[PDB]
RNA sequence: CGAUCCUUCCCAGUAAAACGCGGCGUGUUCGAAUUCUGAUCGCUUUUACGCGAGAAAGGGGGACCACCCUCUAAGCCUAAG
RNA sequence: GAAACAUCUAAGUAGCUAAAGGAAGGGAAAUCAACCGAGACCCCGUUAGUAGCGGCGAGCGAGAGCGGAUUUGGGAUUUGAAGAAAAAAAAAAAAAAUUUUUUUUAAAAAAUUUUUUUUUUUAAAAAAAAAAAAAAAAAAAAAAAAAAAAAAAAAAUUUUUU
């Protein structure tokens, strides 16, 4: 039952990350660039709004 | 274009020791450097000559203030 | 082309292929440098990772193409050196110079250039060089001492200087004698 | 380790060849200093006149090359 | 006022990675260096990774050499978060630094590998204490039987209490306890009146923690009116009465049967003097859910937030809600709601499901629409964090009530929620297409239709029956031919009658050529 | 045996610009951008590095500017076709 | 070839040289689109001899999308943050149709097996003292690879190990 959603390991790893911003955030004022790549982040958003 | 540097002696123009100035590259190249005049403005010879020349000049204001 | 290879088979064929484990090979693929470098002189300097070029002399009004080339700024130089108290004769670029002064020197600039960067076997065996000496003196401390204690060990000193040319100068009469 | 041997002699060298270099003692060069090694335990103060050096004046050498 | 040094480098090192120019920055801010300074960083230090790069850069820089209270706070947090080849690493570098070896450091590091369950190896330091040139005295000795007994080496123990007694050591009332409580543990009742009547003998009076120790063994064997008599035995021997061991002899007394003598107890729990304590309230409750009785629950439902205390498991709060509505008693279960939402916990899912279950099929409708409406405004659905559910029983009754008897509006609002979790359930989905066609918005069941073609849910016949006629009713005979199509394709034939129906209707406003081919699929 | 982390990397002489070529790269000169205990304002604490709020970095989309969209360069490894 | 020729073409072709592998190279966006969206890399078909470049001559000649083949991503990289002032609840009172306001507040979890010696008791099942193993979590190195018999060594031919 482990690859019915293989996604989900991804996005409960990147569940606090997700949040901050697209692309990346201001972290003690310098721009940081978000963890997972936008390619990436755009799969992982295709998979997850592939089952409602 | 110019060079940082930190004087290690008390040059007639430049100024008095342990202070940082501002020199031609071909100057400090050519000469500060080789004679051992002055040394790079980066971190490691700054703490370096500030820890060593404030070890000296304690002995030095130790004799000149009393 | 496969500078990298090259240079890794001669280090493997030196170091024993038995002595490394497949992590440090990991390891040691990114270390050896796999630039461009196909000029015999480049291999023999600091060049700081400029070439020649080859390319076109064009013409004015006719537009007629002839080919030429354009080489680097090379200049043999002598540069200080902190550790070694002395001078290093090279053959350096004046973008390898200015590199230098951005740096700090020609040790710093070998202490902070990493592996790959560093274009040749030559430059390798400099950059490894200089950090082992560092880090020989890594671990060493000088104490000073106070006016009193420089005054005595100057009298010393005089009295050993002058001891030593009087023996000297007596040995070298009876030996005349 | 593994670029040490594989540059290493065919088959501690602060001195004969080198010896110590200017730059240490650059904060204040007219002065008697005695170099040691850094010892785990605390190490002993007493120094001979044969441990205690001073660049004179003379010196404020020959040159290596790259190849 | 100003700011002390300890919380600025651990503000350097919690904001900032660990580089170079960040340690030219602590070099720099440190103005002389003592081991005061080291202990109160390393102390106030937020992470072990921050504490461990502090102390090994300090001790790899020349800037100062360390002690041994420094190394013993190193190796106690390295082994309470069991880095244990770190300490081992650290502790073994001693001699050669100078600092002398402790047996400090040693017992830390026993009970270190021991937290892991690595006490083998516990049991190979202490074999070589000696062999490395350490006292072994008395702490080690009472730190190895605290660890091997925990795993539950009494046969072990056994020999090792031999060796402590042989080799000219005292025993005490520590060791005697920590080695009577695994005997108990292990099941050696003649071993452990064995060693009580060897502190019989060696001549010490026992405490609260010994006769308590009788008293939970007793309890683990199941005979509760012998630790009765051990409990007026230690009345009749003058020690004071623990709130240990009252909790456990209300541990003992719902273990098997008697579940109203835990109140019992806690009638005379006042002459203890400590009652609200965490464990008694967390015990005292499941053997009551399990016996099926109430006011003795909702009092001190309402006394556990009186003085603001928690359980140990809160599965408890769950227990008791499922014990409560099936007695039936259904007013003071919005005392248990408030309960959960007000001490730390956030109310779940399965929390609300299983109350407005009870409301729903108990005559409360109106109520199980308020915690419907509480439950939807709040999302606790779209929760990721919460584990429990919302049960099928939670949904499939108030759906089939609000789609027949009212309003379908916030029912298709809860269920397209539900979809977003994990419900694919079709008598919802069936009722809520005859909810909203009976309303009067036939347009929402032919969606919810479309919502059940893409996800593949098996579509029935007398569906789009409702939905056809639906849309007789309301004047649109070209939206009902487009439902005919809809059912035609999905694969149910419907009847003559309504084909007569829908032909006639068609016929009627003037659309011919629809009726024409409703005419062409009823020849085929 | 022993619960296994103890460092190739500090990362700008880079992106871009002028002139000359060219397979978007290269020769000679030159050369940036937001934090290095983040800062600013407001609040109590009544004399915090706590709590809140606002604005802050670059590349491209057929010169260029504004808006919008999209991506995060200045050495990570990687099967099959 | 341009019906001559010089920019252009032939062509980054022929040729010379260097290095590496059974394949090499390329590779998971500082990529395309156009306000709607796609989703690493290489190969085959179409778009299309079209857009574009060009003594705008002769000639050179895409990309994106779409249809196939293979179908794959991994790493840095995730974090539990190990247990006077505000918010909230227990008891009393009042009011509205649940809501509003005031007053007091070590242990009660830590799970296991074999062998040897001497005992009690009805070969069954339990008392004491001795040796260990529930470590291969991680990898390397070494010796030895399943029942019964023949030979070598040790010990007292016989037994044990090989
Ligand atoms: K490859
Ligand atoms: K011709
Ligand atoms: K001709
Ligand atoms: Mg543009
Ligand atoms: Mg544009
Ligand atoms: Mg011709
Ligand atoms: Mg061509
Ligand atoms: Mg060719
Ligand atoms: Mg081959
Ligand atoms: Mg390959
Ligand atoms: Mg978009
Ligand atoms: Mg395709």
């Amino acid at each position: 039952t482990a690859v019915q959603h293989p996604w989900r390991a991804k996005l409960d790893k990147y569940r606090t990350e997700l949040t901050k911003g697209v692309w990346g955030y201001w972290e003690m004022g310098a721009w940081k660039p978000l963890g997972i790549s936008a390619r990436r982040r755009a799969m992982l958003r295709k998979e997850v709004l592939t089952a409602g | 274009r110019k060079l940082e540097v930190i004087l290690t002696t008390g040059i007639e123009k430049l100024g008095k020791g342990g202070e940082t100035v501002k020199v031609a590259p071909g100057y400090f190249r050519n000469h500060l450097m080789p004679k051992l005049l002055a040394v790079p403005n980066i971190d490691k010879y700054a703490h370096l000559i500030r820890e060593q020349r404030k070890m000296r000049n304690y002995e030095e204001v130790k004799e000149e203030v009393k | 082309a496969f500078r990298g290879k090259e240079m890794m088979k001669k280090l493997v064929k030196k170091v024993g292929a038995e002595n490394i484990t497949p992590e440090l090979k990991e390891k040691l693929k990114a270390c050896v440098p796999d630039t461009k470098v196909v000029m015999g002189r480049a291999k023999r300097g600091l060049y700081a990772g400029r070439h020649i070029q080859y390319g076109n002399r064009v013409s004015e009004d006719g537009g007629n193409k002839s080919r030429r080339c354009w080489k680097p700024n090379v200049q043999e130089k002598r540069l200080f050196s902190y550790i070694f108290d002395s001078h290093i004769k090279v053959k350096v670029t004046t973008h390898a110079l200015r590199c230098i002064d951005k740096a700090g020197g020609i040790d710093e600039y070998l202490l902070k250039t990493p592996y790959q960067k560093m274009d040749t076997e030559m430059g390798l065996y400099w950059k490894t060089k200089v950090e082992a000496r560092y880090a020989e003196l890594g671990q060493m401390e000088v104490a000073f001492f106070n006016p009193e204690d420089e005054a005595k060990l100057e009298q010393g000193f005089k009295d050993l200087n002058i001891a030593k040319k009087d023996a000297r100068r007596e040995a070298r009469r009876t030996f005349r004698k | 380790d593994v670029f040490f041997s594989a540059f290493s002699s065919p088959k501690l060298a602060f001195a004969s060849s080198f010896d110590f270099p200017r730059i240490p003692v650059a904060g204040v060069s007219t002065a008697f200093f005695a170099p040691r090694m850094r010892q785990k335990v605390r190490g002993k103060s007493t120094f001979s006149l044969y441990e205690v050096q001073k660049w004179r004046t003379h010196s404020i050498k020959a040159g290596l090359s790259w190849q | 006022n100003h700011e002390k040094l300890e919380d600025t480098i651990c503000r350097m090192m919690d904001n900032r990675a660990w580089t170079t120019r960040l340690q030219n920055s602590i070099r720099d801010l440190v103005p002389e260096w003592d081991h005061s300074l080291v202990y109160n960083v390393l102390h106030g230090a937020k992470k072990l990774e921050h504490a461990l790069q502090f102390f090994r850069w300090t001790e790899r820089s020349g800037l100062i050499r360390h002690d041994r209270d420094t190394h013993m706070k190193m190796i106690k947090m390295l082994g309470e978060v069991s880095k244990l080849n770190h300490a081992r690493c650290i502790l073994l570098d001693m001699p050669e630094k100078g600092v002398p070896w402790d047996e400090d450091m040693f017992v830390v590091l026993i009970e270190s590998y021991g937290k892991a369950g690595i006490v083998q190896e516990s049991v190979k330091i202490f074999q070589k204490m000696k062999d490395l040139g350490v006292e072994r005295t008395i702490k080690s000795y009472n730190s190895l039987f605290k660890v091997i007994l925990r795993r539950g080496r009494y046969m072990m123990a056994k020999r090792y209490f031999n060796k402590m007694v042989s080799e000219g050591v005292e025993p005490t009332r520590h060791t005697y306890n920590l080695m009577l409580w695994g005997f108990f543990l292990s099941l050696r009742l003649e071993t452990a009146l064995r060693f009580f009547e060897d502190m019989k003998t060696r001549g010490i009076s026992p405490d609260d923690a010994t006769f308590n120790t009788m008293i939970n063994g007793f309890c683990r064997f199941k005979k509760m009116d012998e630790a009765e008599k051990l409990f007026v035995e230690m009345k009749g021997n003058k020690i004071g009465p623990s709130v240990v061991s009252y909790t456990t002899m209300i541990k003992g007394y719902l273990a098997v049967d008697r579940v109203d003598d835990g109140l019992r107890i806690f009638e005379e729990m006042r002459s203890s003097g400590i009652e609200p304590n965490a464990t008694t309230y967390s015990t005292l409750l499941p053997g009551l859910c399990d016996a099926g009785k109430m006011v003795e629950a909702k009092n001190i439902l309402k006394n556990m937030m009186a003085k603001h205390i928690a359980p140990k498991d809160n599965s408890i709060f769950l227990k008791l809600l499922v014990s409560q509505s099936k007695a039936g008693d259904m007013a003071a279960a919005t005392e248990v709601l408030k309960a959960m939402a007000t001490l730390n916990v956030p109310a779940e899912a399965g929390h609300y499901g299983v109350l407005i279950e009870n409301q729903c099929k108990a005559s409360a409708y109106n109520r199980a629409i308020k915690l419907l409406d509480t439950l939807i405004e709040k999302e606790i659905i779209l929760r990721h964090q919460d584990t429990l559910e919302m049960e099928p029983s939670a949904y499939n009754p108030i759906i089939e009530y609000l789609c027949n008897n009212g309003q379908t509006a916030k029912a298709e609002v809860l269920f397209r929620q539900l979809m977003k979790r994990g419900v694919q359930d079709q008598d919802a989905l069936n009722n809520l297409i005859r909810g909203h066609a009976k309303e009067g918005n036939p347009d929402s069941s032919y969606e919810i239709l479309k919502i059940m073609s893409r996800r593949g849910v098996p579509r029935e016949s007398n569906a789009y029956e409702l939905l056809i006629k639906s849309y007789m009713s309301k004047g649109e005979p070209g939206d009902a031919k487009t439902a005919l199509d809809s059912m035609v394709e999905d694969g149910h034939v419907p009847d003559s009658s309504l084909f007569r129906s829908v032909i006639e209707s068609l016929f009627e406003d003037g659309r011919v050529q629809t009726a024409s081919r409703v005419m062409m699929i009823m020849i085929d």
